[PDB]
């Protein structure tokens, strides 16, 4: 019922090949659904294109726009205060602050720092690692209270530990939410029976949608996933 | 000399050097190391297959 597109033709470059060529995509009303793929395949084009990103050569984006919480591919912060963006001009609320951040497992990195929870990091504030950076691009998504909250590879610079506890934590609270869709990609297909609805892609060109029933119907691309146990 | 995030692929290994706070715990073959079960590497491959 919700963000759908049907035959859709995107690109980056209106003279360029046609990188996206028709794609077939439905994401359901506060589900959990991921997107996977090759690399490059262009798992992140199709997301970008259901964002606006790209001129459409060609097909249909059906909406309900929203403010769609987002996480780039590369994690990305602000020049300013850990609770500045992490808040991200929203009314700041302790219950749902500490939450997030206990979720995205980041108490134990935020006592490191200088000023603790208003250290002044950025391109001119403290650096730091890309655990950080990552945890905090997910953590703004997360506080945005937003419907379609949406992730891109947030599984990155965070090994298992943390892994298991972001997805855990923070997904199962986006689904505790009466009403929130979160569509995040990822590489490891370790948790495909946790996700509502799948979306595999190769070269551009969609291939299968659908979580068991429809797993079933070949044994080839489901052996595939199943390669690494 | 790898560094994995993913303990599947690093399985193939002639030695695995497992790391805790700041010090190797006994650096060893990897069938070694999975079959003593006492390994943090156990768990890490069993909590990762
Ligand atoms: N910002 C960009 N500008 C121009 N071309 C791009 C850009 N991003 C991607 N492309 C091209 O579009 C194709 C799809 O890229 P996309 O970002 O979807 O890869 P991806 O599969 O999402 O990445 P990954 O495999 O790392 O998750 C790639 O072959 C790439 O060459
Ligand atoms: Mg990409």
């Amino acid at each position: 019922c919700c963000v759908q597109i049907m035959g859709g033709y995107f690109t980056w470059t209106p003279d360029g090949i046609p990188t996206l060529s028709n794609i077939t995509i439905r994401i359901p009303r506060g589900q959990l659904t991921m997107i996977v793929g090759q690399v490059g395949c262009g798992k992140s084009s199709l997301l970008l294109a259901a964002l606006g990103e790209m001129q459409k050569v060609s097909g249909a984006v059906f909406w309900s726009r929203g403010p769609v919480a987002y996480a780039s591919q590369k994690p990305w912060l602000l020049n300013a205060t850990v609770e500045e963006n992490i808040i991200f001009e929203s009314p700041f609320n302790k219950q749902r602050y500490k939450m997030v951040i206990e979720a995205c497992s980041l108490q134990p990195d935020i006592d490191i720092l200088p000023h603790g929870d208003q250290t002044q990091i950025g391109e001119r504030g403290i650096n730091l690692s890309g655990g950080q950076r990552q945890r905090i691009s997910v953590a703004r998504a997360l506080y945005q209270h937003a419907n379609v909250v949406f992730l891109d590879d947030p599984f990155s610079a965070l090994d298992i530990h943390l892994s298991d506890h972001l997805m855990q934590a923070g997904i199962l609270e986006l689904l505790r939410d009466d009403k929130r869709t979160v569509v995040l990609v990822t590489h490891k297909l370790q948790y495909l029976p946790h996700a509502d609805w799948i979306i595999a892609m190769k070269d551009g060109t969609i291939q299968r949608e659908g979580t068991l029933k429809d797993f079933q119907r070949s044994e080839c691309q489901l052996f595939e996933h199943w390669k690494t146990l | 000399v790898t560094i994995a995030h993913r303990v599947h692929t690093i399985l193939s290994a002639d030695l695995v050097i497992v790391l805790k706070r700041g010090a190797i715990l006994e650096f060893d073959k990897p069938e070694k190391l999975l079959s003593r079960k006492d390994s943090v590497f156990a768990s890490f491959v069993r909590a990762d297959k």
